């Protein structure tokens, strides 16, 4: 598997002119999902991260904001980066943003980090767009290759033991951290449960503890519930990704949460800044933003 | 379409 080769590949419409394709052959395709799943296996479930590092939300295939956002905050290994997971589905190029990742996840194992989102699941592709991506360019026999990739990315990390990082939010289900690291892989997104809340579950202003998500699984939280989160685990901070934001981050529960999205335009249906948020040495956060074109 | 579009 040639790392530089396919890099360099990907990297050469950098200065376009959104549009044009990166086409790899499936043979490499297969490659980086077959390498980065092992490497995704040998690694924790719940990564323990060091700062400083950028963090990353939402890409949803928006190959050429992603170009944006390394060329921003340095390409990889310049920084060091944390992705929360929606790599594929919504929009036109999430093969290029998904191999792109993989590759750079196979060169730069311990410096650069991929969660697992709630679209990193052969269900909700199936209908979101990524499957119908890998069928026109490639096969379904490929998408499957994805799939058993996404089943295997880790679902949380955690920042210098006090900024917790993970793609949706919360869970009723979740007392202690250890029930994240027991969760075995590969393993489907289940419908009900820890997974499924990490992946899925929202803040909201005006639920008190627990409510009903009208996404039409897992729940809501509200403030409260991040407060003592954050209090029973001495932790400073929930890193979250999952809803559009119009500044491309927001804060939530007195700055005790922040929700960060990435594909500024998402869908070309909304008007939002895409967000990445810079964490120093000191655990200090600042943003660097693609602002709404 | 709030899977969310
Ligand atoms: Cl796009
Ligand atoms: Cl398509
Ligand atoms: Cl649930
Ligand atoms: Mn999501
Ligand atoms: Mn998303």
């Amino acid at each position: 598997l040639n790392l530089d080769s396919i890099i360099g590949r990907l990297l050469e419409v950098q200065g376009s002119r959104p549009g044009k394709n990166v086409q790899l052959t499936e043979n490499e395709i297969r490659g980086l999902c077959l390498k980065s799943r092992e490497i995704f296996l040998s690694q924790p479930i719940l990564l323990e991260l060091e700062a400083p590092l950028k963090i990353c939300g939402d890409i949803h295939g928006q190959y050429y904001d992603l170009l944006r956002l390394f060329e921003y905050g340095g390409f990889p290994p310049e920084s060091n980066y944390l992705f929360l997971g929606d790599y594929v589905d919504r929009g036109k190029q999430s093969l290029e943003t998904i191999c792109l990742l993989l590759a750079y996840k196979i060169k730069y194992p311990e410096n650069f980090f991929l969660l697992r989102g709630n679209h990193e699941c052969a269900s909700i592709n199936r209908i979101y767009g990524f499957y119908d991506e890998c069928k026109r360019r490639y096969n379904i026999k490929l998408w499957k290759t994805f799939t058993d990739c996404f089943n295997c990315l880790p679902i949380a990390a955690i920042v210098d033991e006090k900024i917790f990082c993970c793609h949706g939010g919360l869970s009723p289900d979740l007392q202690s951290m250890e029930q994240i690291r027991r969760i075995m892989r590969p393993t489907d997104v289940p419908d009900q449960g820890l997974l499924c809340d990490l992946l899925w579950s929202d803040p909201d202003k005006d639920v008190q503890g627990w409510g009903e998500n009208d996404r039409g699984v897992s729940f809501t939280f509200g403030a409260e519930v991040v407060a003592k989160f954050l209090h029973k685990h001495d932790l400073d901070l929930i890193c979250r990704a999952h809803q559009v934001v119009e500044d491309g981050y927001e804060f939530f529960a007195k700055r005790q949460l922040v929700t960060l999205f990435s594909a500024p335009n998402y869908c070309g249906e909304f008007d939002n800044a895409g967000a990445m948020m810079s964490v120093d040495e000191t655990l200090m956060c600042s943003f660097q933003i693609l602002k709404p074109a | 379409x709030r899977x969310x579009x």
